[PDB]
């Protein structure tokens, strides 16, 4: 498929 | 109602469903190919698409971290209501504005 985004965090 | 979270849809059909009927801003919910039990959020950002994992435990809701929930709902509320806290590594923010709809 798409690749899922590298989400980050505080 | 939760009228966000489309039950019967790949991660394919939405992009090109978000492209067509929503506008950038437009999101949706939808229960995960690559990991069942899961879910994803998928949300269309400057004329493209972004996907998101959401870890189900079973206990509670997540997206691999950040702020833990009860519910789904809970969660896309959530980050509905503080806009900030959904960034990627790149800096910039994931914004969930308006919700896609079946």
């Amino acid at each position: 498929q798409t690749e899922y985004a590298t989400i980050v965090f505080p | 109602s939760r009228r966000w979270f489309h039950p019967n849809i790949t991660g394919v059909e939405a992009e090109n469903l978000l492209l067509t009927r929503g506008v950038d801003g437009s999101f949706l919910a939808r229960p995960s190919k690559s990991n069942p039990g899961d879910f994803t959020l998928s949300v269309r950002r400057n004329g493209a698409v972004t996907h998101i994992k959401i870890q189900n435990t079973g206990d509670y809701y997540d997206l691999y971290g950040g702020e833990k929930f009860a519910t789904l709902a809970e969660l896309v509320q959530y980050y509905m209501e503080h806009h900030g806290q959904l960034k990627e590594k790149n800096g910039d923010v994931i914004e969930l504005k308006y919700p896609l709809n079946c």
